[PDB]
Protein backbone atom coordinates (compact mmCIF):
# COMPACT_ATOMS: atom_id res chain seq x y z
CA UNK A 1 0.00 0.00 0.00
CA UNK A 2 2.08 2.93 -1.24
CA UNK A 3 -1.10 5.54 -1.74
CA UNK A 4 -3.62 5.19 0.38
CA UNK A 5 -7.23 7.23 0.36
CA UNK A 6 -9.77 8.39 2.75
CA UNK A 7 -12.95 9.74 1.13
CA UNK A 8 -14.65 11.68 3.74
CA UNK A 9 -18.02 14.47 3.25
CA UNK A 10 -20.75 12.21 2.09
CA UNK A 11 -23.86 13.35 3.44
CA UNK A 12 -27.44 14.12 2.60
CA UNK A 13 -28.05 17.98 0.70
CA UNK A 14 -31.41 19.99 -0.79
CA UNK A 15 -31.69 20.18 -4.53
CA UNK A 16 -29.72 23.05 -5.33
CA UNK A 17 -27.71 23.00 -2.38
CA UNK A 18 -23.71 22.32 -2.61
CA UNK A 19 -21.35 19.73 -0.35
CA UNK A 20 -17.40 19.97 -0.29
CA UNK A 21 -15.70 15.95 -0.67
CA UNK A 22 -12.37 15.48 0.47
CA UNK A 23 -9.70 12.82 -0.64
CA UNK A 24 -6.65 12.59 1.66
CA UNK A 25 -3.52 10.77 0.21
CA UNK A 26 -1.25 9.04 2.54
CA UNK A 27 2.10 6.82 1.89
CA UNK A 28 5.21 7.06 0.31
CA UNK A 29 4.22 8.45 -3.21
CA UNK A 30 0.99 10.25 -1.62
CA UNK A 31 3.64 13.06 -2.78
CA UNK A 32 3.08 12.04 -6.37
CA UNK A 33 -0.57 10.93 -6.70
CA UNK A 34 -2.82 12.69 -9.26
CA UNK A 35 -6.30 12.07 -7.93
CA UNK A 36 -9.49 11.93 -9.39
CA UNK A 37 -12.97 11.52 -8.31
CA UNK A 38 -15.49 9.09 -10.41
CA UNK A 39 -18.79 9.03 -9.41
CA UNK A 40 -21.20 5.58 -9.14
CA UNK A 41 -24.33 5.82 -8.98
CA UNK A 42 -27.04 2.74 -7.99
CA UNK A 43 -26.81 0.11 -11.26
CA UNK A 44 -25.09 1.93 -13.22
CA UNK A 45 -21.46 2.58 -14.82
CA UNK A 46 -18.68 4.80 -12.43
CA UNK A 47 -18.19 7.56 -14.63
CA UNK A 48 -15.05 10.83 -14.11
CA UNK A 49 -16.16 14.00 -12.57
CA UNK A 50 -13.11 15.67 -12.53
CA UNK A 51 -9.03 15.03 -11.46
CA UNK A 52 -6.05 17.32 -10.04
CA UNK A 53 -2.45 16.51 -10.98
CA UNK A 54 -0.23 15.95 -7.98
CA UNK A 55 1.11 19.33 -8.06
CA UNK A 56 -2.13 21.00 -7.56
CA UNK A 57 -1.34 22.99 -11.20
CA UNK A 58 -3.26 21.16 -13.85
CA UNK A 59 -7.43 20.41 -13.67
CA UNK A 60 -10.06 18.38 -15.57
CA UNK A 61 -13.44 18.50 -15.32
CA UNK A 62 -16.23 16.32 -17.18
CA UNK A 63 -18.56 18.50 -19.44
CA UNK A 64 -21.19 17.78 -16.30
CA UNK A 65 -18.85 19.39 -13.40
CA UNK A 66 -17.63 22.45 -15.82
CA UNK A 67 -18.92 25.50 -14.15
CA UNK A 68 -20.42 24.34 -10.95
CA UNK A 69 -17.54 22.37 -10.01
CA UNK A 70 -14.36 23.22 -8.37
CA UNK A 71 -11.78 20.97 -7.49
CA UNK A 72 -8.18 21.88 -5.80
CA UNK A 73 -5.31 20.15 -3.35
CA UNK A 74 -3.63 21.13 -0.45
CA UNK A 75 -0.27 19.95 -0.93
CA UNK A 76 1.08 20.49 2.81
CA UNK A 77 -1.90 17.42 3.76
CA UNK A 78 -1.49 16.10 0.25
CA UNK A 79 -5.91 16.49 0.31
CA UNK A 80 -8.13 17.28 -2.52
CA UNK A 81 -11.30 18.94 -2.13
CA UNK A 82 -14.31 19.01 -4.41
CA UNK A 83 -16.68 21.68 -3.94
CA UNK A 84 -20.04 20.80 -5.23
CA UNK A 85 -22.67 23.30 -6.18
CA UNK A 86 -25.66 23.23 -7.87
CA UNK A 87 -26.41 19.95 -6.99
CA UNK A 88 -29.31 17.98 -8.00
CA UNK A 89 -30.83 14.45 -7.78
CA UNK A 90 -28.92 12.53 -10.43
CA UNK A 91 -25.83 13.57 -8.98
CA UNK A 92 -26.80 10.87 -5.94
CA UNK A 93 -24.39 8.36 -6.13
CA UNK A 94 -20.85 6.78 -4.16
CA UNK A 95 -18.10 9.34 -4.85
CA UNK A 96 -14.84 7.75 -5.30
CA UNK A 97 -11.12 8.94 -4.85
CA UNK A 98 -8.80 7.26 -7.36
CA UNK A 99 -4.85 8.13 -7.72
CA UNK A 100 -2.03 7.60 -9.90
CA UNK A 101 1.57 7.99 -10.07
CA UNK A 102 2.26 9.22 -13.59
CA UNK A 103 0.66 12.98 -13.71
CA UNK A 104 -2.96 10.90 -15.49
CA UNK A 105 -5.58 13.62 -15.23
CA UNK A 106 -8.72 12.15 -17.15
CA UNK A 107 -11.59 9.56 -17.65
CA UNK A 108 -9.69 6.18 -17.45
CA UNK A 109 -9.99 4.67 -14.49
CA UNK A 110 -7.55 2.10 -15.44
CA UNK A 111 -4.38 4.41 -15.62
CA UNK A 112 -5.86 4.89 -11.60
CA UNK A 113 -3.82 2.24 -9.48
CA UNK A 114 -5.30 2.79 -6.08
CA UNK A 115 -8.88 3.37 -4.93
CA UNK A 116 -10.28 5.14 -2.18
CA UNK A 117 -13.46 3.20 -0.50
CA UNK A 118 -15.88 5.86 -1.64
CA UNK A 119 -18.70 8.36 0.13
CA UNK A 120 -22.49 8.48 -0.57
CA UNK A 121 -23.85 11.90 -1.67
CA UNK A 122 -27.42 11.89 -1.53
CA UNK A 123 -29.49 14.63 -3.19
CA UNK A 124 -33.46 15.12 -2.21
CA UNK B 1 -4.49 18.02 -19.89
CA UNK B 2 -1.02 17.19 -19.38
CA UNK B 3 -0.55 14.12 -20.35
CA UNK B 4 -3.21 12.32 -22.88
CA UNK B 5 -3.71 8.71 -23.69
CA UNK B 6 -2.35 9.55 -27.38
CA UNK B 7 0.33 12.33 -27.32
CA UNK B 8 2.33 13.89 -30.14
CA UNK B 9 5.75 15.66 -30.06
CA UNK B 10 8.03 17.85 -31.80
CA UNK B 11 11.85 17.48 -32.02
CA UNK B 12 14.86 19.53 -33.63
CA UNK B 13 18.28 18.33 -33.62
CA UNK B 14 21.30 19.88 -33.83
CA UNK B 15 24.82 17.69 -34.10
CA UNK B 16 27.67 17.03 -35.71
CA UNK B 17 29.90 13.73 -36.16
CA UNK B 18 33.60 13.94 -36.64
CA UNK B 19 32.96 17.58 -37.78
CA UNK B 20 30.31 16.95 -40.17
CA UNK B 21 27.75 19.35 -39.18
CA UNK B 22 24.03 18.85 -39.46
CA UNK B 23 20.18 19.44 -38.54
CA UNK B 24 17.39 17.59 -38.53
CA UNK B 25 13.47 18.34 -37.60
CA UNK B 26 10.74 15.40 -36.94
CA UNK B 27 7.27 14.84 -35.86
CA UNK B 28 5.97 12.00 -33.86
CA UNK B 29 3.40 10.42 -31.59
CA UNK B 30 2.62 7.91 -29.71
CA UNK B 31 0.33 6.27 -26.37
CA UNK B 32 2.44 7.12 -23.56
CA UNK B 33 0.54 5.06 -20.91
CA UNK B 34 1.28 1.99 -23.76
CA UNK B 35 4.63 2.98 -24.11
CA UNK B 36 4.65 3.14 -27.89
CA UNK B 37 5.84 6.17 -30.10
CA UNK B 38 6.65 6.69 -33.98
CA UNK B 39 8.10 9.48 -35.60
CA UNK B 40 9.01 10.49 -38.81
CA UNK B 41 12.37 12.56 -38.96
CA UNK B 42 13.61 14.48 -42.08
CA UNK B 43 17.33 15.76 -42.19
CA UNK B 44 17.24 19.91 -43.06
CA UNK B 45 20.99 20.43 -43.03
CA UNK B 46 23.71 18.71 -44.01
CA UNK B 47 22.11 15.78 -45.81
CA UNK B 48 22.87 13.47 -46.92
CA UNK B 49 24.32 12.34 -44.11
CA UNK B 50 27.93 10.49 -44.49
CA UNK B 51 27.51 8.35 -41.18
CA UNK B 52 24.90 5.60 -39.95
CA UNK B 53 21.13 6.64 -39.12
CA UNK B 54 21.44 4.30 -36.09
CA UNK B 55 23.60 6.63 -34.23
CA UNK B 56 21.27 8.82 -34.04
CA UNK B 57 18.11 7.01 -33.62
CA UNK B 58 17.68 6.67 -29.83
CA UNK B 59 18.29 10.80 -29.46
CA UNK B 60 14.49 10.90 -30.46
CA UNK B 61 11.46 10.00 -25.69
CA UNK B 62 11.18 8.76 -22.52
CA UNK B 63 7.80 10.31 -22.22
CA UNK B 64 6.56 7.31 -23.84
CA UNK B 65 7.32 4.54 -21.02
CA UNK B 66 4.89 2.18 -19.95
CA UNK B 67 5.10 2.00 -15.91
CA UNK B 68 3.85 0.04 -13.28
CA UNK B 69 1.24 1.68 -11.34
CA UNK B 70 3.39 1.07 -8.03
CA UNK B 71 6.41 2.65 -9.38
CA UNK B 72 6.45 6.81 -9.92
CA UNK B 73 6.73 7.67 -13.58
CA UNK B 74 9.49 10.53 -12.49
CA UNK B 75 9.51 12.09 -16.52
CA UNK B 76 5.83 12.08 -16.82
CA UNK B 77 6.10 13.57 -13.56
CA UNK B 78 8.01 16.51 -14.23
CA UNK B 79 5.35 18.12 -17.18
CA UNK B 80 4.44 20.57 -18.22
CA UNK B 81 7.80 22.33 -17.49
CA UNK B 82 9.47 18.63 -18.44
CA UNK B 83 12.87 17.58 -17.79
CA UNK B 84 16.27 17.48 -19.36
CA UNK B 85 18.81 14.60 -19.91
CA UNK B 86 22.50 14.44 -21.03
CA UNK B 87 24.05 11.15 -22.33
CA UNK B 88 27.29 9.46 -23.15
CA UNK B 89 27.98 6.61 -25.59
CA UNK B 90 31.34 5.14 -25.38
CA UNK B 91 31.28 2.82 -28.69
CA UNK B 92 33.92 -0.24 -28.69
CA UNK B 93 36.13 1.00 -31.45
CA UNK B 94 36.43 4.44 -29.90
CA UNK B 95 33.51 6.74 -31.50
CA UNK B 96 31.57 9.21 -28.51
CA UNK B 97 28.70 10.99 -28.69
CA UNK B 98 27.55 12.96 -25.64
CA UNK B 99 23.89 14.37 -26.13
CA UNK B 100 22.11 16.56 -24.19
CA UNK B 101 18.12 17.17 -24.88
CA UNK B 102 15.44 19.19 -23.42
CA UNK B 103 11.73 18.29 -23.17
CA UNK B 104 8.86 20.31 -22.91
CA UNK B 105 5.03 20.42 -22.88
CA UNK B 106 3.44 23.04 -24.61
CA UNK B 107 -0.24 23.56 -26.44
CA UNK B 108 -0.47 20.16 -25.86
CA UNK B 109 2.30 18.25 -27.52
CA UNK B 110 5.95 17.32 -26.63
CA UNK B 111 8.60 19.42 -27.46
CA UNK B 112 12.37 18.43 -28.05
CA UNK B 113 15.35 19.95 -28.26
CA UNK B 114 18.40 17.75 -28.91
CA UNK B 115 22.46 18.78 -29.23
CA UNK B 116 24.18 15.94 -30.70
CA UNK B 117 28.28 15.33 -30.74
CA UNK B 118 30.08 12.08 -32.23
CA UNK B 119 33.70 12.24 -32.19
CA UNK B 120 36.50 10.32 -32.92
CA UNK B 121 34.68 7.50 -34.80
CA UNK B 122 36.93 5.63 -36.97
CA UNK B 123 37.06 6.53 -40.48
CA UNK B 124 36.97 2.44 -41.65
CA UNK B 125 34.66 1.62 -38.82
CA UNK B 126 30.96 0.41 -39.28
CA UNK B 127 29.44 4.11 -38.15
CA UNK B 128 31.06 6.03 -40.90
CA UNK B 129 31.15 3.43 -43.60
CA UNK B 130 27.15 3.01 -42.82
CA UNK B 131 27.83 -0.71 -42.01
CA UNK B 132 25.05 -0.53 -39.16
CA UNK B 133 21.37 -2.37 -39.25
CA UNK B 134 19.34 -1.27 -36.64
CA UNK B 135 19.63 -2.14 -32.40
CA UNK B 136 18.82 -4.94 -31.04
CA UNK B 137 16.84 -4.52 -27.73
CA UNK B 138 17.97 -3.11 -24.86
CA UNK B 139 17.02 -2.78 -21.13
CA UNK B 140 17.95 0.21 -19.46
CA UNK B 141 18.81 -0.33 -15.25
CA UNK B 142 17.06 2.92 -13.85
CA UNK B 143 18.80 3.81 -10.40
CA UNK B 144 18.35 7.20 -8.18
CA UNK B 145 21.73 9.12 -7.89
CA UNK B 146 22.20 12.63 -6.83
CA UNK B 147 18.67 13.91 -6.73
CA UNK B 148 18.39 12.74 -10.36
CA UNK B 149 17.40 9.54 -12.65
CA UNK B 150 20.35 7.72 -13.89
CA UNK B 151 20.16 4.93 -16.47
CA UNK B 152 22.96 2.94 -17.90
CA UNK B 153 22.63 0.34 -20.61
CA UNK B 154 24.94 -1.85 -22.73
CA UNK B 155 23.77 -1.39 -26.09
CA UNK B 156 24.56 -3.16 -29.24
CA UNK B 157 24.13 -2.72 -33.00
CA UNK B 158 23.86 -5.26 -36.00
CA UNK B 159 26.08 -4.89 -38.61
CA UNK B 160 24.95 -5.32 -42.01
CA UNK B 161 27.94 -8.20 -42.15
CA UNK B 162 26.35 -10.27 -39.59
CA UNK B 163 27.43 -9.83 -35.89
CA UNK B 164 28.11 -7.35 -33.49
CA UNK B 165 29.13 -3.56 -32.89
CA UNK B 166 28.67 -2.78 -28.95
CA UNK B 167 27.97 0.65 -26.67
CA UNK B 168 28.01 1.30 -23.21
CA UNK B 169 24.96 4.19 -22.38
CA UNK B 170 25.02 6.05 -19.24
CA UNK B 171 22.36 8.80 -19.08
CA UNK B 172 21.08 11.31 -16.44
CA UNK B 173 17.87 12.82 -16.60
CA UNK B 174 16.95 15.17 -14.03
CA UNK B 175 13.60 16.94 -13.72
CA UNK B 176 13.30 20.59 -14.12
CA UNK B 177 11.73 20.65 -10.78
CA UNK B 178 11.76 18.81 -7.54
CA UNK B 179 9.95 15.68 -8.43
CA UNK B 180 10.10 12.15 -6.41
CA UNK B 181 12.20 9.60 -7.62
CA UNK B 182 11.82 6.01 -8.13
CA UNK B 183 13.79 3.09 -7.30
CA UNK B 184 15.93 0.92 -9.09
CA UNK B 185 14.39 -0.20 -12.10
CA UNK B 186 14.40 -1.65 -15.48
CA UNK B 187 13.15 -0.17 -18.80
CA UNK B 188 13.21 -2.98 -21.44
CA UNK B 189 13.66 -1.12 -24.94
CA UNK B 190 13.20 -2.13 -28.49
CA UNK B 191 13.46 0.68 -31.06
CA UNK B 192 12.76 -0.21 -35.60
CA UNK B 193 13.39 2.13 -38.50
CA UNK B 194 10.05 1.32 -39.97
CA UNK B 195 11.01 3.50 -43.56
CA UNK B 196 13.59 5.40 -44.97
CA UNK B 197 14.40 6.56 -48.19
CA UNK B 198 17.49 5.35 -50.34
CA UNK B 199 19.81 8.03 -48.37
CA UNK B 200 18.25 8.16 -44.92
CA UNK B 201 17.26 11.86 -45.41
CA UNK B 202 13.69 10.83 -44.77
CA UNK B 203 13.23 8.30 -41.90
CA UNK B 204 10.23 6.76 -39.77
CA UNK B 205 10.96 4.90 -36.70
CA UNK B 206 8.89 2.96 -33.93
CA UNK B 207 9.92 2.63 -30.52
CA UNK B 208 8.40 0.53 -27.60
CA UNK B 209 9.35 0.84 -23.97
CA UNK B 210 8.27 -1.04 -21.06
CA UNK B 211 9.19 0.07 -17.13
CA UNK B 212 9.36 -3.56 -15.01
CA UNK B 213 10.61 -4.15 -11.18
CA UNK B 214 13.74 -5.40 -11.39
CA UNK B 215 12.94 -6.92 -7.50
CA UNK B 216 10.19 -8.41 -6.21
Amino acid sequence: AQVQLVESGGSLVQPGGSLRLSCAASGRFAESSSMGWFRQAPGKEREFVAAISWSGGATNYADSAKGRFTLSRDNTKNTVYLQMNSLKPDDTAVYYCAANLGNYISSNQRLYGYWGQGTQVTVS
Amino acid sequence: AIIKEFMRFKVHMEGSVNGHEFEIEGEGEGRPYEGTQTAKLKVTKGGPLPFAWDILSPQFSKAYVKHPADIPDYLKLSFPEGFKWERVMNFEDGGVVTVTQDSSLQDGEFIYKVKLRGTNFPSDGPVMQKKTMGWEASSERMYPEDGALKGEIKQRLKLKDGGHYDAEVKTTYKAKKPVQLPGAYNVNIKLDITSHNEDYTIVEQYERAEGRHSTG
